[PDB]
């Protein structure tokens, strides 16, 4: 799993 | 069922429901002041995102979790899985009714339209997770909220922007995840971090710190893909 | 709304809702499955218990982050920890329902009802922590749940029970916290743990590791108390 | 704040 924005 | 309280006071409660971690309610009062019918400035902004991206991260990662188990395998786990993804593809569309009912037409300011076009298409995209049914039409639909920031972003902002650098990051997860081009991904991924590394110089230190973090997150996708 | 789906599929999706991390899913499930009118196993006793500690549990945390702004301290403040109180209240009052219609008069076994005299004790406790209106009654029937289930275990469960030790360590903690007798609680607790390390050659490995654990807890509160 | 059953 990737970093979306957080 | 907000309708009867403050604008005032449902922000203040969105801040306490925050402090809470009681993001559905948090959702809930934000929902409630956008329905008011005024533009929301950008804390205002930023607690409606956090609100509901929490609310949905939670439902996202059960989804994830019986959508594992059901792979793996009576009717229980299809059924509680469907019973989670419509309970996200509900909060998805209200989230995204109430972008178009009216937040983004009434947004001119490039950071407001900006930021509510990169909500538009994450909520588009968290819907096209779990698509099977229109997959492509709702590909789409993120593919071109997210495009439209961009085009926005890259016109009006600088390439340090956080705004800008969280629409490219989450619009290079879209490319990798949902769109089936990773290429596209690295390369947005890339590009962004590396102008945005070139404009760092006209940063105050807080700004720079602001900048830092998002392009970290590039940085890290940049890791797991290459 | 539980009524039509069977009971074996609600013990199966509350035992995915667990995974999932749903637990206010997990906690209807489990009043659907109690509704149905039959016993439960210690199996099913134990998603009970999970799924209502847990729901409560982020409750009285959100409360108590309210509280504590509200005592540093319009309306809005004292109006949401009052909306998060009503709600932590019919939380408990749904459990202590389930207990009084008919958990506990079915249940013969000492660790039935045991088991289920703890949590009828754990949650007026929980009605207790936010109560200032009849605080003396629901502190008295607190008390007396948790007594008579401790009035039982002695008779007829070995000091190192898992359930016997768990009613100990919150009985004791309602002593401290809600009955205004730290020296009941520290009693209890260390009469509490030393017979229990007095039983521990009877246990297996795995018994022991059971019990060792719940001790542990109890040593801490004896650290932090004394 | 003590433990209780966890
Ligand atoms: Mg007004
Ligand atoms: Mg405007
Ligand atoms: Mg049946
Ligand atoms: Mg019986």
């Amino acid at each position: 799993r990737p970093s979306s924005w957080r | 069922a907000m309708g009867s309280m403050e604008r005032a006071s449902l922000i203040q409660k969105a801040k306490l429901a925050e402090q809470a971690e009681r993001y559905e309610d948090m959702a809930a009062f934000m929902k409630g002041a956008v329905e008011k019918g005024e533009e929301l400035s950008c804390e205002e902004r930023n607690l409606l995102s956090v609100a509901y991206k929490n609310v949905v991260g939670g439902q996202r990662a059960a989804w994830r979790v019986l959508s594992s188990i059901e792979q793996k395998s009576g009717p229980e786990v299809r059924e509680y899985r469907e019973k989670v993804e419509t309970e996200l593809q509900g909060v998805c569309d209200t989230v995204l009714g109430l972008l178009d009912s009216h937040l983004i037409k009434e947004a001119g300011d490039a950071e407001s339209r900006v930021f509510y076009l990169k909500m538009k298409g994450d909520y588009y995209r968290y819907l096209a997770e779990v698509a099977t049914g229109d997959k492509k039409r709702i590909i789409d639909s993120a593919r071109s909220a997210y495009q439209e920031a961009m085009d926005i972003s890259k016109k009006e902002m600088p390439p340090t922007n956080p705004i800008r650098l969280g629409l490219a990051l989450n619009f290079s997860v879209f490319h990798y995840e949902i769109a089936n081009s990773p290429e596209e991904a690295i390369s947005l991924a890339k590009t962004t971090f590396d102008e945005a590394m070139a404009d760092l110089h006209t940063l105050s230190e807080d700004s720079y710190k602001d900048s830092t973090l998002i392009m970290q997150l590039l940085r890290d996708n940049l890791t797991l893909w290459t």
